[PDB]
């Protein structure tokens, strides 16, 4: 991974993201979303991630 | 000194009914694992001060 001052920026589009398989993973120290409840990301439709 | 006695409900299984009171204070499972009265991963206290 790149440094904090050179934070790596990636654009993802035209994909189907299954946030459930990331949600149930317990290996993450923090899993915290602001504008959306984490359980409904798979129920939302957007672009330009 | 900070007013902390004022709390609000933060999580529930579903939305309330008109003029309905909820006083139950039980751990809420945000994920796919049982909580068993433990406020840990994917488990949260529904009341927030």
């Amino acid at each position: 991974f790149a440094s904090v001052y050179a934070w790596n920026r990636k654009r993802i589009s035209n994909c189907v993201a299954d946030y459930s398989v990331l949600y149930n993973s317990a290996s993450f120290s923090t899993f915290k979303c602001y504008g959306v409840s984490p359980t409904k990301l798979n129920d939302l439709c957007f672009t330009n991630v | 000194g900070g007013n902390y006695n004022y709390r609000y409900r933060l999580f529930r299984k579903s939305n309330l009914k008109p003029f309905e009171r909820d006083i139950s204070t039980e751990i809420y499972q945000a994920g796919s694992t049982p909580c068993n009265g433990v406020q840990g991963f994917n488990c949260y206290f529904p009341l927030q001060s």
